């Protein structure tokens, strides 16, 4: 379902590899929407200028 | 102005590719844990060959 | 931590429950994540006016 | 505009509470459910109180 294969020997590396970008998850989704609905207001300044 | 305006769709258009791809990868790797975290988390304990 | 006695002579069936309640957690921290992030810059706008 | 910025505050001290608390019972969920993944897939049935 996801990978190809990964060692039954060692589960706590997905884990933490998971863990690191489920973490970026909510980083990333605030950096998106900020930046891009910042930069629409900028839009609407340069509109109105 | 005008090519300010035409700069600022073009950043637009990278931010939404990139908040597409970034949302929907991280939905799948949330999925991916949920199985692990749920069945996986110490059941290796019985896979380790015993 | 959850109920006190809480049926844990056979829990089986609520994990599959808790991971349902658990996805709420998606929507009410990430929402009003973004509102705060929304209205900042707005209130910065403003500030700037 | 300082009105403004007074009830913007009032709207986003909210919002801020609302997710510190939120936060709270959602990180207590995924960890109710850490124990869960812990007991229950097999050492609830080793540990079955022969």
């Amino acid at each position: 379902r996801q990978g190809r294969q990964y060692q039954a020997e060692d589960l706590e590396a997905l884990q933490n590899e998971l863990e690191a970008r489920q973490e970026a998850l909510s980083l990333s989704v605030n950096e998106g929407g900020e930046r891009r609905m910042e930069m629409r207001q900028e839009l609407e300044q340069l509109k109105q200028k | 102005l005008r090519q300010r305006h035409t700069e600022l769709e073009r950043e637009v258009s990278r931010f939404e590719d990139q908040t597409q791809q970034q949302r929907q990868q991280y939905a799948q790797a949330k999925e991916s844990l949920t199985t692990l975290n749920r069945l996986i988390p110490q059941v290796t304990l019985l896979l380790d060959e015993t």
